[PDB]
């Protein structure tokens, strides 16, 4: 899991 | 203000939070996935203690606030335990409703199959029995997506560079895509994932991530064991959810008296998207079948  | 209390259970510790609803109607028991995730993302379901249903949370073996027992039980067969070894130290025995996001679903369902003594009703949101199928499944998906990243994930998936830029570039655009829809992470969430970012879970008994399953789950596949569960349940997904909804119609298919709901224009973290009026279904479902 990623993000920004 | 929920008590956010510690609990030990099977030698090591666990939090658990749940904002007990003002008349008690119902106690639904929440089901986070990943693995090695948190329940912080499942905090939406607190507009459920309006309709009287009380609402408790809590984060796995050894995932969030928790800790993580010996890494010899690093199954799913065995959160089945915990998630019991909790409920019925919690309540004794009461009544009790399950919902398992994603994974938390599959557990649940799980633990559905067995420990169905101890159940009222079940209700899944974008959940699985096979992780195979959810797998083939998710190809399919990146397969539909545009050769830039369709080529990237299987490139430097083929080798694990999982930190290359490039695939990261597939990655949260996909997310994006299948897990969070047209939207901005929220708090809650961002919180959540980060922890899957952080603990020995996720990066053993998963993968490097949510299309990549790799972990201690890609043989897991108990779709002929649910066909045992008899009692009421609910079942929700989206029409483009990471876990597609090809798969909830099995499990809906398996196992009777279900009603299969599909989330128009909605993702994975549904709860939160057309969560206005995710949670009523829910609700609906619980009160309904008392
Ligand atoms: O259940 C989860 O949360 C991840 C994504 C699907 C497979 N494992």
């Amino acid at each position: 899991p990623l993000g920004g | 203000e929920c008590i956010e209390n510690y609990a030990k259970v099977n030698g090591i510790y666990i939090y658990y939070k749940l904002c007990k609803a003002p008349e008690e109607k119902a106690k639904l028991m929440t089901m986070h996935g990943g693995p090695g995730m948190s329940h912080d993302y499942l905090l939406s379901l607190r507009d459920m203690t309006k309709e009287g249903i009380t609402v408790l949370f809590y984060d796995q073996f050894g995932c969030g606030r928790s800790e993580e027992p010996d890494q010899s039980k690093f199954t799913i067969d065995y959160g089945v335990e915990e998630a019991e070894a909790l409920r019925s130290k919690l309540f004794g025995n009461e009544k009790v409703f399950l919902m398992g996001s994603a994974y938390g679903g599959a557990l649940a369902l799980a633990y559905a199959v067995k420990y169905q003594d101890h159940l009222k009703g079940l209700i899944v949101s974008g959940g699985l029995s096979s992780v195979p199928l959810t797998v083939k499944e998710m190809n399919r998906l990146i397969d539909e997506l545009p050769a830039k990243y369709r080529d990237a994930i299987k490139k430097y998936g083929s080798s694990g560079s999982y930190e290359n830029p490039e695939y990261q570039e597939a990655v949260n655009y996909f997310y994006h895509q299948h897990l969070l829809r047209s939207e901005d992470w929220p708090p809650e969430v961002l919180k959540s994932l980060e922890y899957a970012e952080r603990r020995n879970v996720y990066r053993i008994m998963n993968g490097p991530n949510e299309f990549t399953i790799t972990g201690t789950i890609k043989d897991w596949d108990i779709t002929d064991k649910i066909s045992a569960i008899k009692i009421p349940t609910l079942i929700t997904v989206g029409e483009y959810d990471e876990v597609t909804p090809n798969v909830a119609r099995v499990i809906h298919e398996k196992i009777a008296g279900s009603e299969l709901h599909v989330f128009r224009d909605c993702s994975h973290l549904t709860m939160w998207e057309d969560r206005e009026g995710y949670n009523k279904l829910l609700s609906d479902f619980i009160l309904k079948h008392l």
